[PDB]
């Protein structure tokens, strides 16, 4: 493929500028759910009327690396232009050539993003950029390290922008470089610690396990879901093996950031040899539409035990993951387990699709309530995952609403 | 309440009613969906089947996991609840199962979604027996495809299986690979001269509609634990998400007709027998081939003394099904039933032919349900202990074979669905009563089918052959409100609208003028979508 | 707990399989005692016969004790462990499904329906031989 096409795949720019499966790609219209509202990605196809067809190289570089449109209006930081701020000039011009040559134009205006006051005016974003300290001298190789480490750092920081989700934000929704890659809460999902910490981060992961997870999202201890599944499916699965190896090499050198209340790695939680009672279920016969089934073990058996086995160790061929020794059930923060139950899993890699059905209110297979989801999650954590984690119905309700509201969003009220 | 007004009101949240409601609410209408039965949870039914006794698993109990409510009871044949009374020489051929609730009897089904042959729509014109449909196969083909895409039907996409229904589009998914039993049966019957071909199933050979791929749980009847197959509760959920109101436990019992014989309102009961009145611009009855004629006959008025839409005296008559002949034996070589769904293939070689002017066309099939429960029960019944018990269980699980042969019955006016004069339910509504006879058509077809089944057993080296001496039901009820062009010889017209009332549609399988050779619910869904088009045309 | 231990050893001898669930065994003992009020005495008599005549396995006990009144109790114990039910009705209590001993001899090939074998297309493989008892 072309160099610009490769850089566009690595930057994952065609995932948020494409409105899902439909919405011919790079036409925009995708609604990113920011804490203040909805931000719509603009038209990117080289249309001379509705797209960026009249963008020069300088204007495209300004939009990509500084968040300024052609007319001078500031771009919302739903653009990772803080991450793209350090792209080399050659990479920027390759991306410009790819946009202006490879992709066909689309003449259809995207929905206008409308944010509540005081976020309505896209002029205070200059103050935000000044406060965030995003500039931003182009990337140069650190000669003290080898080339693989430098390419991995460029991919993680500039192209694949991992820190957009794995680095927590401060009060002003700006990157917190002190807690680099220490995990964050992005909407209803949470990006875990991916530092070199053995117990809290991915330090205890083997190199082959990390490579396999980044290439496919499937590992005996970790399966990608939520934003990670789409990141892998749209961008990471198409990268060369050299790029994934460089990413792993750089990730192994990221300074460790420890969590509070961590003793063992998220994938090192053994399963308690305990389960439900078949006999006790005989009372619940003739009780259609389960509402007297308040037992967590019985609920897991009825809803979850078909695919993940009754002991929670999953299928033998690995299609259904083992909940025992799982990085999602083994996390102290049960956010991702709740999100998995509420929304299921979906990942198309190599034209083959994992799907776990959703079990939220909108489920087609088995709609569960907040209390039932919390009970099942408590059973899973106690018996298969982290025994120190707990789930309440209010936590499930909060995950349903898009996570906890950030303090800054109080200004829009 | 006392108003419950809506643009369209559908009586019955089965697959037909829920699909109709979903299509109607997708097109701007306001829909009120009523169901006599309760709401059901898939996981609760799964728990109920798991705790169902192993003898009820060995012999196919498909109704115990669904509790029967006293106000809207459904049929249970492990110990018989006598809800559906059957009489006649072939009463045993009409003891078929239904489920009442939001989702209906499609809650438990093999999900075999079939298209009828074109000649099945002109049976009388082609062979001189039976009746013709009010519409041709080409008219229902778009609705066939619409139903298949909505439900997600697998199929043998690139394959010249046999003369079958011609397609304009391929199946949404391709049929999943056979298990060991289906491959062995296909080879054996191919050596025997029979064409064993994949069954088109509303199953997931890949993730589809946000639901998982089929992992071969082999419990399609009576409940899928993971949702890798289509249930009408999906259409009900999708319709309710779009604004349709669903009222469970709403047993419709009365209808009011004005001076133009147009339904102005309906009255439905509740578990405490409080009457509620519903007014709408269009009324649809999507209940059953048994419940729809029962409600039509129960709601007789002074304008309609013999029943609603019963001016031709044909409501409840012409009851049809597929009379089957079950058979079980122990194969000489292992078959290992259990890999895949419960019904993965069938012999479709005799679906059509010039013989259909003398005896019925047949469908021969092999049952893919696991034989571990039956093998365990049988080995325990022999008083074996120790290693011999385990060896017997394994051998009978590997060798047990179940075969069936279903036939086509002609629409006979004497196969009726009169209301029972002896039995009533908790609401004082009479129980349904069907007098059933199979006819010389099916009797000759069944002689030939019994010969064929014996041939299949001999080719497999069967032992302990047990062929049922009576005809068995197949649970998809056709006939009762027949369709046609003449108001004096049919109940509904080409668009499933009653000839008596222009305000009433019957989106049910009772409208089909021929039972056909294979399962008949995809035809019911296509007809419901056709009626949806007609209803939208009337109200727009 | 002495009665429960006696029942579990008698069950391990009768079924011939040592790995018997103790909660299923406890429920089975409770239901058997609720059904028969002399069940413990019959268990003690069966164990005394086994330990006195030195029966190597349940085959020898069954062959040498066909006419004794304790044979129905042995057969009932075997059937309750293998099938998970004690009575013979359609509303009988099920004490073991997917852990019942009749689903085990063919478990390596045949599915226990509402629980999944490994993967959505596992059946494209060839099954094992009928003459190989798997495990347990
Ligand atoms: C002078 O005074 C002032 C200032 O200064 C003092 C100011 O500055 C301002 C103004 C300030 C601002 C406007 C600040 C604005 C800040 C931001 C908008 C930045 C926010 C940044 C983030 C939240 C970054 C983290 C998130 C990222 C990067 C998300 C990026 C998105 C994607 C790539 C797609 C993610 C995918 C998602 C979420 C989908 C998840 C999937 C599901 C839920 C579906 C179900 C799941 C499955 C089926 C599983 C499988 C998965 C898939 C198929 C004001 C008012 C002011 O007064
Ligand atoms: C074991 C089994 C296996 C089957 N296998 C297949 C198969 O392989 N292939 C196939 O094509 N078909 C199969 N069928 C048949 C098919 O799956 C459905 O059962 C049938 O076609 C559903 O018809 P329906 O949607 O019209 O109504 P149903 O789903 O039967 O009932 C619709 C609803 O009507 C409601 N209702 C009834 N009376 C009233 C009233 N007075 N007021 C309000 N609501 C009322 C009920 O509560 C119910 O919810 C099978 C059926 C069974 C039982
Ligand atoms: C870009 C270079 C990367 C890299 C190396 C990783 N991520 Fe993410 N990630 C995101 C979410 C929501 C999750 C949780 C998974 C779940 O919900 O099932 C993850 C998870 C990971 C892991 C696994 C850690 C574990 O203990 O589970 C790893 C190794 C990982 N990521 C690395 C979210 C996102 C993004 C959304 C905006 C983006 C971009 C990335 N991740 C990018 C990367
Ligand atoms: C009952 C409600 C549950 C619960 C609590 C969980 N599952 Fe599943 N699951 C399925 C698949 C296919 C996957 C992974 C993706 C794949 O490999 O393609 C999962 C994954 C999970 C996780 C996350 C594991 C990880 O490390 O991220 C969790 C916490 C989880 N599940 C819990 C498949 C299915 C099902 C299909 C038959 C069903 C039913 C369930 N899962 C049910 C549940
Ligand atoms: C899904 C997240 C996302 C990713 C990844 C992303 N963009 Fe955007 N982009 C946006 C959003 C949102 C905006 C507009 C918000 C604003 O107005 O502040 C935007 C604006 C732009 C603009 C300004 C044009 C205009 O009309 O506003 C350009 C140019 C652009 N993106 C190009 C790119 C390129 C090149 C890439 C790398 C392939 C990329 N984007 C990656 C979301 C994304
Ligand atoms: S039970 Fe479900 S998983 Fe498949 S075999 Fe039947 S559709």
């Amino acid at each position: 493929i072309s160099r610009g096409h490769y850089l566009a795949i690595a930057a994952d720019c065609a995932a948020c500028h494409t409105n899902g499966r439909d919405g011919q790609f790079l036409a925009g219209g995708y609604a990113i759910s920011s804490p203040m509202g909805n931000i719509y990605s603009t038209n990117i196809t080289p249309s001379k009327t509705h797209g960026i067809g009249n963008y020069t190289l300088e204007q495209f570089s300004k939009a990509l690396r500084h968040g300024i449109r052609a007319d001078g209006a500031q771009l919302y930081p739903a653009m990772p232009y803080d991450a793209y701020n350090r792209l080399t000039d050659e990479d920027v011009k390759s991306l410009y050539a790819y946009i202006m040559t490879e992709v066909k134009p689309v003449d259809a205006p995207s929905p206008k993003t409308q944010l509540p006051f005081p976020f309505s005016i896209r002029a205070s974003l200059g103050i935000w950029k000044i406060a965030a300290r995003i500039e931003g001298k182009p990337y140069v190789f650190d000669h003290t390290h080898n080339d693989d480490w430098n390419r991995g750092r460029y991919l993680v920081d500039e192209l694949a922008h991992c820190g957009e989700c794995h680095t927590p934000r401060n009060f002003l929704l700006a990157p917190n470089q002190s807690a680099y890659l220490a995990g964050a809460d992005i909407g209803s999902w949470r990006a875990p610690n991916i530092t070199n910490a053995p117990q809290s981060g991915i330090g205890s992961w083997s190199d082959q396990d990390l490579f396999q997870y980044l290439k496919t999202g499937k590992t005996a201890h970790a399966r990608a879901a939520g934003p990670m599944a789409e990141a892998i499916e749209h961008s990471l699965q198409y990268l060369p093996d050299a790029d994934i190896s460089a990413i792993v090499t750089y990730l192994r050198s990221v300074p460790a950031k420890a969590e509070s209340g961590q003793t063992v790695a998220n994938f090192e939680h053994a399963g308690r040899p305990s389960s439900y009672s078949v006999a006790n279920a005989n009372s619940r016969r003739s009780n259609s539409t389960l509402t007297k089934t308040t037992d967590g073990a019985a609920l897991y058996e009825a809803v979850c035990a078909s695919c993940h086995q009754s002991d929670g160790k999953g299928s033998k061929d690995g299609y259904y993951p083992s909940l025992v020794g799982n990085t999602t059930t083994g996390q102290l923060n049960p956010n991702d387990l709740i999100a998995s139950i509420l929304y299921g899993v979906d990942r198309t890699t190599d034209n083959h699709e994992i799907l776990m059905p959703a079990f939220g209110p909108d489920s087609l297979v088995q709609p569960l309530t907040d209390e039932q989801i919390a009970t099942i999650a408590d059973y899973v954590l106690s018996h298969f995952g982290n025994a120190q984690a707990t789930v309440s119905a209010d936590a499930v309700k909060q995950v349903r609403a898009g996570g906890k509201q950030v303090p800054l969003a109080k200004l829009a009220s | 309440n006392e108003t419950l007004s809506a643009d369209v009101v559908i009586i019955g949240a089965g697959i037909c009613g829920s699909l109709l409601a979903h299509k109607l609410v997708r097109n701007g209408l306001s829909v009120l969906l009523l169901d006599a039965g309760p709401r059901r949870d898939r996981s609760q039914i799964v728990e109920n089947w798991r705790n169902m006794p192993p003898d009820n698993k060995s012999q196919y109990d498909y109704a115990t996991p669904y509790p029967s409510v006293p106000w809207a009871p459904h049929t249970n044949y492990f110990p018989d609840n006598n809800y559906l009374i059957v009489k006649g020489p072939d009463r045993t051929a009409y003891k078929q199962g239904i489920i009442k609730g939001v989702g209906g009897t499609t809650w438990h089904w093999a999900a075999s979604s079939w298209r009828y042959l074109p000649n099945d729509f002109k049976l009388h014109s082609t062979y001189g027996v039976g009746r013709d449909y009010a519409m041709s196969y080409d008219e229902l083909e778009p609705y066939y495809y619409e139903a298949e895409c909505e439900m997600g039907v697998m199929g043998p996409n690139g394959e010249e299986i046999t003369p079958s229904a011609p397609r304009q589009n391929p199946w949404p998914m391709t049929s999943m690979p056979y298990g060991y039993g289906d491959r062995t049966f296909t080879e054996i019957v191919s050596k025997l001269g029979f064409s064993n071909t994949p069954v088109p199933q509303a199953r997931n050979s890949r993730p589809y509609d946000g639901r998982p791929q089929c992992c071969g749980n082999n419990n399609c009847m009576p409940i899928c634990p993971i949702g890798a197959m289509y249930n009408g509760v999906y259409a009900a959920i999708k319709a309710e998400k779009l604004g349709a109101k669903i009222i469970p436990n709403a047993v419709v019992y009365a209808m009011e007709t004005d001076a133009k014989n147009r339904i102005t309102a309906i009255s439905f009961y509740d578990p405490d027998k409080q009457s509620h009145r519903v007014v709408a611009k269009t009324f649809v009855i999507a209940a059953n081939g048994i419940e729809t004629p029962k409600l039509l006959l129960l709601a007789a008025n002074d304008r309609n003394p013999h029943g609603i839409a019963n001016s031709s005296d044909l409501v409840g008559r012409n009851m049809m099904d597929h009379p089957g002949i079950g058979m079980s034996f122990q194969s000489a070589e292992p078959i290992w039933a259990g890999g895949g769904s419960v019904q993965m293939s069938s012999i479709t070689n005799f679906r059509d032919g010039d013989f259909r002017s003398e005896y019925a066309a047949t469908q021969i099939g092999y049952n893919n349900t696991a034989q571990n429960s039956r093998a365990g029960m049988k080995a325990l019944s022999m008083g074996l202990v120790g290693k011999k018990l385990d060896e017997e269980i394994r051998r009978r699980t590997a060798h047990g074979v179940d075969i069936y042969a279903n036939h086509e019955v002609l629409p006979d006016p004497n196969n009726r669905l009169v209301l029972s004069k002896d039995y009533k339910d908790a609401l004082g509504i009479p129980h349904p009563e069907v007098t059933y006879d199979v006819g010389e058509y099916v009797r000759k077809s069944a002689a030939i089918s019994r010969q064929r089944l014996m041939d299949i057993a001999k080719a497999m080296g069967g032992t302990e052959i047990e062929m049922t001496p009576y005809f068995t039901p197949n649970n998809h009820i056709t006939g009762g409100t027949i369709m046609g062009h003449d108001p004096r010889d049919s109940v509904v017209d080409k668009w499933l609208r009653t000839h008596d009332h222009s305000n009433l549609f019957l989106a049910t399988g009772a409208t089909m003028a021929a039972s056909g050779t294979v399962n008949s619910t995809l035809t019911m869904a296509a007809l419901s979508l056709r009626a949806a088009d007609a209803i939208l045309n009337d109200l727009k | 707990r002495d009665s429960i231990s006696d029942f579990m050893q008698l069950s391990a001898f009768a079924t011939g399989h040592k790995n018997l669930d103790l909660n299923i065994g406890s429920a089975l003992l409770l239901a058997f005692e609720a059904q028969k009020h002399d069940f413990s005495t019959q268990i003690k008599a069966l164990r005394e016969h086994i330990t006195k005549n030195n029966y190597q396995d349940v085959e020898a006990l069954d062959a040498a004790m066909k006419d004794d009144p304790l044979h129905p109790t042995l057969i009932q114990i075997i059937r309750a462990w293998y099938s998970g039910v004690i009575e013979d009705e359609t509303n009988a209590k099920v004490y073991a499904f997917e852990k019942a001993l009749m689903y085990q001899p063919s478990r390596d090939v045949v599915v226990i329906p509402t629980y999944a074998h490994n993967g959505p297309n596992y059946w494209v493989s060839e099954p094992a031989s009928v003459d190989v008892m798997p495990a347990f």
